[PDB]
């Protein structure tokens, strides 16, 4: 366990005497279940996929490319494919669902396809199945779609949002696939938790429960399939089990709003990142509020993400934007 | 010949639970619909079982 | 830690409810002493109601045994698909746990054979004057049991 620094061009930007803003922003970060790739995305910078073979971080710098999704729009989130190792489903802001390939032998990145279903206003959410047999592209404005991947990317069915809930024009902040791949957990704006059945190609809602009274920010899942953890704009971060669909723990540490939730691959530590530049860690099987660490982050917005294979700690949060990787953190002081 | 009988009855009991050498349990997985495995009901192959 | 109060709460862990109900009706102020004697009248009552609760909210929880599935640990080199390996250990603590690699189940597996779950509503209005008059204002320590009785009551008017 020692502090080791992450070697991208973001550390060279701040090391020079450059005044105004050295990198710009971070939009999304997703892992493939292999646990060796990365989708490090920026706003006007570069979406940089990474492939480090054996060393900690100081082996090689793989690829940075600004002109990957074009030169006019940005990409909301980058979904990796569980079936194909060389496939990343990037969805641009306005009208592009393109599908890219990466090459290890060459310093380039090629594109396999760019399929689109028309009258696409803004698709901001794309995520594959945990087994990699479906793709639910969901707009926050009009309706939610459903495709496949095993034969090709062909549409099957779609559901309009106004049939799910009936209050007002609601925004879909975050939604999450089930762990078997058979259900959809979707998080509304007024604190509704709706459960949609997506077996193979049919999309129908089961029930809706009132989680709390705010925008449900994130929804994560337990690798042992006992429970699922939600976030909030309030201080609440409940833990709902699945066999009875009631609440078990309550993480009542209401000092700010909640922005980022992660779990561990063993399912022990819950990592909550708030808006006062304070991060936490907790326990799932143990009692309610039993911290292991709290860390004061600096003035800018951080992000938090856990590896799928072994417990290694990715935070961001340097002076403008840089990521930190904490090695061998089984104890963490 | 009776005091030699009970001495070897204890040695028989001490070879059924307390020394009791087992196989090297190598995992065998075929169905991707179970997603969990317990290492207490692993039954070996029939060509290895019928010899044993 | 030692004495009658440990005897009175180790009889509720296993199955023996008929002596403890007879004691806690004689001396009701045996509570306010240990907070653990209310969690074990809740684990007994949660067993008698969980077959009932999963019948009214049926098709959600019937798919939620299909929702309760685990991630399979895959490999990077040869593209494998392997499930997870757990172990089953036995302890003396009544509530189920799950460690990094193992589960902890209660050792006395026939603890529930004295008790019997019941029918729709006409026994839940009968088995609550017995059990829920002992822990009267004390279901606030068992907050999951307070949801499961009210989720029955909303799904009984809707049905």
């Amino acid at each position: 366990e020692d502090k080791r620094f992450i070697h991208v061009s973001s550390r060279s930007h701040s090391r020079f005497t450059s005044t105004p803003i050295t990198p710009n922003e971070i939009l999304s970060l997703k892992f493939h279940v292999s646990g060796s790739s990365m989708a490090y995305s920026r706003m006007d910078g570069s979406l940089t996929v990474w492939f480090i073979k054996d060393a900690s971080f100081d082996k090689s710098v793989e690829v940075y490319i600004p002109d990957c999704c074009g030169s006019d729009k940005l990409a909301t989130d980058l979904s990796w494919n569980p079936t194909s190792l060389n496939q990343i489903a990037v969805v641009s802001n306005s009208s592009e669902i393109s599908l890219l390939l990466i090459n290890e032998k060459s310093l380039t990145a090629s594109k396999l396809r760019t399929l689109s279903l028309g009258s696409k206003t803004k698709v901001n959410t794309c995520l594959y199945d945990p087994l990699g047999n479906w793709l639910l592209a969901a707009t926050k404005s009009e309706k939610i779609y459903l495709f496949d991947v095993k034969k090709d990317h062909s549409s099957v069915c779609s559901l309009n949002i106004s049939d799910i809930s009936q209050e007002d024009n609601d925004v879909v902040y975050s939604l999450a696939w089930s762990n078997g791949g058979s259900h959809i957990f979707i998080g509304f704006k007024s604190g509704y938790l709706a459960i949609l059945k997506a077996k193979h190609g049919i999309l129908e809602v089961c029930t809706k429960i009132k989680a709390h009274t705010g925008p449900i920010t994130e929804i994560k899942m337990d690798p042992w399939g006992r429970n699922f953890i939600t976030g909030s704009i309030d201080g609440n971060c409940y833990v709902w089990n699945m066999k009875s669909l009631c609440c078990e723990l309550i993480i009542n540490d209401l000092n700010s709003a909640v922005t980022t939730l992660d779990v561990c691959h063993l399912g022990k530590i819950l990592g909550i990142c708030t808006e006062d530049e304070m991060v936490y860690f907790y326990d799932l099987n143990s009692g309610n509020l039993l911290h292991s660490k709290s860390l004061a982050n600096y003035k800018t917005d951080p992000v938090l993400k856990f590896y799928p294979d072994k417990s290694w700690y990715i935070m961001s949060g340097k002076n403008d934007t840089l990521s930190n990787h904490f090695v061998k953190n089984e104890k963490n002081l | 010949t009776f005091e030699h009988l009970n001495r070897d009855t204890l040695r028989y009991i001490n070879l059924l639970k307390r020394l009791s050498v087992d196989l090297a349990k190598q995992v065998e997985v075929s169905d991707p619909s179970v997603t969990v495995y317990e290492m207490d009901k692993w039954v070996p192959s029939e060509k290895l079982q019928g010899i044993l | 830690l030692f004495g009658k109060i440990k005897l009175l709460e180790r009889l509720l862990i296993h199955g023996c409810v008929i002596p403890v109900i007879h004691v806690l009706k004689q001396y009701p102020k045996v509570l306010y002493v240990s907070e653990s004697l209310s969690r074990y009248l809740g684990r007994v009552f949660e067993y008698l109601l969980n077959p009932l609760y999963t019948s009214m909210t049926s098709s959600g929880e019937s798919k939620d045994m299909a929702t309760a599935l685990m991630i399979t640990r895959i490999d990077n080199g040869i593209l494998a698909h392997k499930p997870r390996l757990i172990h089953k250990y036995k302890t003396h603590e009544p509530f189920e746990s799950l460690e990094l690699n193992s589960s902890y189940v209660f050792y006395y597996s026939e603890w529930n054979s004295n008790l019997t779950p019941f029918a729709s509503v006409n026994d839940l209005f009968e088995n609550s004057h017995i059990y829920l008059s002992i822990i009267g204002p004390y279901l606030g320590r068992i907050p999951t049991l307070l949801s499961k009785i009210s989720r029955i009551g909303v799904a009984d008017i809707q049905k």
